[PDB]
């Protein structure tokens, strides 16, 4: 029966596709490791895929995966139990050490370029023609932290050019310097911009950028990682929803 | 075993219940209070199903079927082998599904990410509950719910459908279907676009987002953008399940006849209702 | 902030895009910006590329639509009020069985259907060539053309390949809103309930699965947009904490995960399998299997 042969074949095909799909998704993170960093005995039933090479744009190099794990910076965490499967507590300040919800990856310390070779992200003040087209313009608004204290003011928007979208808000602190706040971690309101992940006192700690006109991938990650980590690590200083409605 | 970049993320915190008591992993799996609650519900529920198989007299996966209580029982309880087992299993399923979502929430907290995933999953739970709890209650009987059987639940779809003629005529069902199709269309487009940029013609540098914008713009005169495409995918798939739950919640509660007849309201509109000609004149 | 809608829209000069090997002469000018669209995605409309293939496709496509419409006006007796009240009831049906695969059917009894179909045939295929060539001019992979082929396969099976194998145009789908629905139901009834068709069941699996996976993927990406997760190509070339957290959410949740590039392979196949298995299930219906219940009984 032709139909029976078809269904029979499909399942063989499907099992093979899944096999193929699973291996392709092992180009990052594998081989697996034991918590001490050594190769774990059980790697699973799927073998690592054959390497492939990505040729990066504007000659920024190549990427071959799978390959040796790129993470080699110190991880400020210590075992909490003798057996495997347990948490690892931060040895110092997780926010400053970059661990847990505050982790960041050592990405290439260069800004991302668009297809025309120009910086993909730019302060709006320096993006010819870019303007706020709709919604409440946050520029000029005071920025509030979860402790309900003012942490600074919005002095510009950093736009993704190709996507024509707002990626970060540039906030000036009391000392006159500025920090980049992830756009999807702020709430723009009528009289101000509210940041739930951070208490005013933690803004100064937000990693800074070398050049004030651009931001690199490495910096993006440090900024994004730090801001998110605040949700867990700044909770003690985060005022309730009640005091907020006041 | 951990991914080569995982350790720095396995820190304490994020749990919603039990402090650090259940804050640990088993292999790649994270546990937490809701991790055990899920195991509990899933274990018991699977056990009660197996028992229903025993009472039914079969171990065949293609034949095992747990039916809800007959219309007689209305919304009351019922003997285990005659609808009661289905009632308890349903509770275990609801409890396991909700626990899985709450467990996903603790996972979100430990990793510092948004809560979109469990939120979206709740739509699925809401669609399940709509068929097994919400519609049966508005209709006055657990009998109106579907059976837990691989083929029997399809019989239930079939019979329920034809109870109103060709179910295609359900207007809410039409909208849901459109979202399901549009969704699969968008899913295919999204995967292909990204893949086509990451894997350009052999020997070429990776394409960029600009190339992605240019491809679609050249093709259909519009590019929704990376953020928008992920917003659309979630929108389409959530809208499909929502209009699914809606198309059923109204069937048998506020609409009882053949769905095809519903469309007559538009046809009977006074200004054209009696003009001879066409299909309806 | 759930990032479902943008809080503030930003806009720069019209973006003309990449050139690569594209013939700029065939590229129109930028269209209007839509603040409305801008809340959800890009506000920019256009520009669009329209070479000969594109003009051909659009022309045929319109001729297809217009052919169906003229017949609808005819069925309405050219009365505007009737056209609107019975719009979903009109239908352009294919030739009766008596005509087999011939092109001799009278205009009002099949010929118009065939003409409309010829225009649709040309429209879709030239549009397919277009998905391939627009990617080629940009040096991109041909994934879109291949995925599109899968959908074309179900379409082809429904109005061309199966009808031919069956021996008559009468087997094809009629051009009408409700009529194509009646055809679909009838098709199941005539083949002994499609729920017993194994490929129809798989197709459903992938359709449900496509909503499952896109809800999963869309929610995941949004959940990590706080770290620039949407910059997927960027995360593929230089993995960031967004890609790592995304992967760990799923690894911790269900025991396994994907990569920023790999997840899109899972996605394109999940979707492509919908119509791929679907087309197979329909092609076998009436050519190899008359009744799925019956066939199911011997398997
Ligand atoms: C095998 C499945 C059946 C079928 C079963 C159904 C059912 C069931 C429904 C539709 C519905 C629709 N069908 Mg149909 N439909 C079929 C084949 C087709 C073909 C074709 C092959 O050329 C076309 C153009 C359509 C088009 C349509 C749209 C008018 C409408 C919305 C679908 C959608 O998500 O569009 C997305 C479009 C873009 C993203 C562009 N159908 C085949 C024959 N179709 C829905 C509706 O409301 O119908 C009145 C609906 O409920
Ligand atoms: C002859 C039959 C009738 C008909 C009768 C009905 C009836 C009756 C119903 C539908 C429903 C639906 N119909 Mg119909 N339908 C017909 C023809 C069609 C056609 C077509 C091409 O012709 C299409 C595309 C559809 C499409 C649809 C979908 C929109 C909808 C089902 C999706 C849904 O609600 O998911 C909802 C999602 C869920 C239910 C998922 C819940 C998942 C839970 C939360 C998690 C499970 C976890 C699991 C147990 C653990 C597994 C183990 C792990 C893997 C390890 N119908 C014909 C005309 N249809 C249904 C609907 O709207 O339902 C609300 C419905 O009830
Ligand atoms: C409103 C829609 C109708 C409905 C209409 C249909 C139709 C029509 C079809 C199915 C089909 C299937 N349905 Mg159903 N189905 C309904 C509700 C459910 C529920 C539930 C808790 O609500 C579950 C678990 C299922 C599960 C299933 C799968 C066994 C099967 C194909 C997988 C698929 O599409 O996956 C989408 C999800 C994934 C791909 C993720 C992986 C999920 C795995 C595959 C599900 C395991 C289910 C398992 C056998 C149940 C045992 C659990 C153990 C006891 C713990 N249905 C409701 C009542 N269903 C298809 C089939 O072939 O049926 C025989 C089919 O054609
Ligand atoms: C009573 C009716 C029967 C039934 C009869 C059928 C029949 C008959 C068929 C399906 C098919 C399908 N059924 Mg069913 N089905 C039933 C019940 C169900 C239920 C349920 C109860 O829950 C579900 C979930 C499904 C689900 C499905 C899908 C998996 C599958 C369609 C995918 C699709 O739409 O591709 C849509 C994609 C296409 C049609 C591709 C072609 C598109 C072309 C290329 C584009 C043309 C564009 C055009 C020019 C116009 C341009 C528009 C402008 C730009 C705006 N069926 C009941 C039992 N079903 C189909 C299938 O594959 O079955 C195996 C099918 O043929
Ligand atoms: C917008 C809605 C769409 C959606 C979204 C969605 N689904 C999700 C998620 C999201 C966002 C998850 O995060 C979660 C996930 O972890 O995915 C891997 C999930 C998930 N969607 C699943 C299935 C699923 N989703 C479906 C649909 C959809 N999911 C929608 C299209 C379907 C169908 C029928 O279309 C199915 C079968 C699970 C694989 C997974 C959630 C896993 C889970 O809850 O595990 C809990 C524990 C168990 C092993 C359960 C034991 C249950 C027993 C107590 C009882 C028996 C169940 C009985 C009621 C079934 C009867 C069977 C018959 C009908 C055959
Ligand atoms: C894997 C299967 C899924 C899929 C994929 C898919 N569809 C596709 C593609 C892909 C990968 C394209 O590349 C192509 C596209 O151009 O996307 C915007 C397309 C496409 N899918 C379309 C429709 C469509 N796809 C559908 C379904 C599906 N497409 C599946 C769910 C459906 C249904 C019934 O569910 C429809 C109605 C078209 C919008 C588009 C192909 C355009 C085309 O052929 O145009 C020819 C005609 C004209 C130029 C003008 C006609 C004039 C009108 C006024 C009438
Ligand atoms: C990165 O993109 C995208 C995806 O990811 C891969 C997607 O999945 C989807 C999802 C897909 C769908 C919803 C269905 C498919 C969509 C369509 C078939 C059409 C949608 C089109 C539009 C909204 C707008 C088209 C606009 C045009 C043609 C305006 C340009 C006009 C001009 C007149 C040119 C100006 C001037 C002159 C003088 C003439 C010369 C979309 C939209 C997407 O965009
Ligand atoms: C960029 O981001 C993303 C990731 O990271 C890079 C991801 O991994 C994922 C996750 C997705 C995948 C790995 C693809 C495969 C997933 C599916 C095809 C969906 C259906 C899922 C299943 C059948 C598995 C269900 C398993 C469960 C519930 C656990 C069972 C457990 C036992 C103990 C027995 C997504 C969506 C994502 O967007
Ligand atoms: C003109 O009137 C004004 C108002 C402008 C416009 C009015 C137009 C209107 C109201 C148009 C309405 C159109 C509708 C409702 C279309 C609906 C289509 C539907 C519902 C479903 C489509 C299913 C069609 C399929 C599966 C078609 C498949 C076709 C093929 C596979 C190609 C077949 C080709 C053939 C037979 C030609 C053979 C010849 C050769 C050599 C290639
Ligand atoms: C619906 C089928 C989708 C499931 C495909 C199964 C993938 C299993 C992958 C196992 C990977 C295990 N691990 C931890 C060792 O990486
Ligand atoms: C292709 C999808 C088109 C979606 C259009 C969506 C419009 C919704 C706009 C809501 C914006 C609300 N507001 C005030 C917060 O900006
Ligand atoms: C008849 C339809 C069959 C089409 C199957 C198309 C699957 C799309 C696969 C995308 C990956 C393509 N590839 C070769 C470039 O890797
Ligand atoms: C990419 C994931 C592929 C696997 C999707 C899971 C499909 C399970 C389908 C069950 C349908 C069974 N059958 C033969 C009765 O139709
Ligand atoms: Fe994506």
């Amino acid at each position: 029966d032709l139909a029976s042969l078809a269904i029979y074949s499909f399942w063989i095909f499907l099992a093979g596709l899944i096999y193929y799909l699973q291996t392709e998704n092992m180009r990052e993170g594998y081989p697996l490791e034991n918590e001490d960093g050594t190769p774990a005995a059980n790697q699973g039933p799927f073998p690592l895929p054959k390497p492939k090479t990505f040729i990066l744009p504007h000659g920024r190099g190549t990427l071959t995966v799978p390959g040796p794990e790129s993470e080699d910076r110190p991880i400020a965490l210590a075992r909490t139990a003798v057996s495997e499967g347990f948490p690892h507590a931060p040895t110092g300040d997780p926010m400053k050490d970059g661990v847990g919800p505050a982790s960041w990856v050592a990405r290439r310390d260069l800004p991302e370029l668009d297809g025309h070779g120009h910086n993909k992200i730019k302060p709006m003040k320096a993006a010819a023609g870019f303007h706020v087209s709709a919604g409440k313009n946050p520029i000029g608004l005071p920025v509030r932290g979860c402790d309900l204290e003012i942490a600074g003011k919005v002095v510009d928007i950093w736009v993704d050019i190709p996507e024509q979208m707002a990626r970060f808000l540039e906030v000036e602190l009391k000392d006159g310097s500025t920090r980049l706040l992830p756009m999807q971690m702020v709430k723009v309101q009528s009289n101000r911009v509210h940041v739930n992940a951070l208490s005013s006192d933690l803004f100064a700690g937000i990693p800074t950028i070398k050049s004030p006109t651009e931001v690199t991938l490495l910096e993006e990650d440090k900024i994004c990682g730090y801001v998110a980590g605040g949700l867990m690590y700044a909770a003690p200083k985060r005022k309730s929803v009640v005091a907020a409605m006041l | 075993a951990l991914l080569s970049f995982e350790r720095k993320y396995r820190v304490p915190g994020g749990t919603l219940v039990g402090g650090n008591l259940f804050d640990f992993w088993v292999g790649p799996f994270y546990v937490g209070f809701f991790g055990v609650a899920t195991f509990f519900f899933a274990a018991l529920g699977i056990i009660l199903i197996a028992w229903s198989a025993v009472l039914q007299g079969t171990w065949n996966p293609q034949l095992i079927s747990v039916y809800p209580p007959a219309l007689e029982y209305g919304l009351g309880g019922a003997p285990l082998a005659k609808g009661g087992l289905w009632q308890i299993i349903t509770i275990c399923a609801t409890g396991a599904f909700v626990s899985w979502a709450l467990r996903e929430v603790e996972i979100c907290r430990k990793l510092g990410i948004g809560y979109h995933i469990p939120f979206a999953f709740a739509f699925a739970i809401l669609a399940y509950l709509t068929l097994v709890l919400f519609r049966p209650v508005m209709m006055g009987a657990w009998g109106y719910a579907f059976p837990y059987g691989i083929w029997t639940h399809l019989d239930w779809v079939s019979n329920t459908g034809y109870t109103y003629g060709n179910f295609h005529y359900n207007p809410a069902h039409m909208i849901a279907i459109s979202f399901f199709f549009t969704n699969a269309l968008a899913l295919a487009l999204h995967g292909a676009l990204v893949l086509s940029a990451a894997n350009p013609e052999k020997g070429k540098e990776m394409r960029t987002p600009d190339h992605e914008n240019t491809f679609f713009r050249d093709l259909v005169g519009y590019s929704i953008g990376t953020l928008g495409i992920h917003r659309l995918g979630l929108l389409l798939s959530l809208s499909a399940v929502f209009f699914s739950a809606l198309c059923m919640i109204i069937t048998g509660t506020i609409w009882f006849d053949q769905w095809v007849d519903w469309w007559q309201w538009w046809v009977k509109l006074p200004w054209w209702a009696n003009i001879p000609g066409g299909i309806n004149g | 902030y759930q990032n479902i809608f943008s809080q503030v829209q930003v806009r720069g000069p019209a973006d003309l895009g990449m050139t690569e090997d594209v013939n700029l002469a065939n590229r129109s000018g930028v269209g209007p910006f839509s603040t409305l669209l801008g809340w959800f995605g890009n506000a920019q409309l256009g520009p669009i590329y329209l070479g000969s293939l594109g003009v051909l496709s659009l022309f045929s496509g319109l001729m297809w639509f217009f052919t169906i419409g003229i017949w609808f006006w005819y069925q309405a007796g050219w009365n505007p009020a009737v056209f609107l009240r019975d719009l979903f009831f009109f239908s352009l049906e294919p030739p009766a069985p008596e005509y087999g695969l011939s092109f001799a059917a009278p205009l009002k009894e099949g010929g118009l259907w065939l003409i409309a179909s010829f225009f649709m045939f040309v429209a879709v295929w030239s549009w397919w060539g277009r998905t391939y060539l627009r990617a080629q001019a940009l040096g991109m992979g041909k994934h879109t053309a291949w995925a599109f082929l899968s959908a074309i396969w179900l379409w082809m099976v429904l109005g061309f390949i199966r009808p031919i194998l069956m021996g008559s145009w009468s087997e094809a789908v009629p051009y009408g809103i409700f009529s194509h629905l009646d055809w679909t139901n009838n098709f199941s009834l005539v083949h002994g309930n499609l729920f017993y068709n194994p490929f129809h069941g798989l197709s459903i699996a992938f359709l449900y699965g496509s909503a499952l996976l896109f809800a999963m993927h869309g929610a995941t990406i949004l959940a990590v947009s706080r770290f620039g997760g949407e910059c997927e190509l960027e995360q593929i070339a230089d993995r960031g904490t967004a890609a790592e957290r995304a992967a760990l959410f799923w690894r911790w949740t269900m025991g396994f995960n994907a990569t920023m590039e790999g997840i899109h392979r899972w996605a394109i196949w999940m979707a492509v399998l919908v119509t791929l298995t679907g087309g197979i299930g329909i092609l076998l219906s009436g050519t190899v299997v008359d009744n799925w219940y019956v066939w199911g009984q011997n398997h």
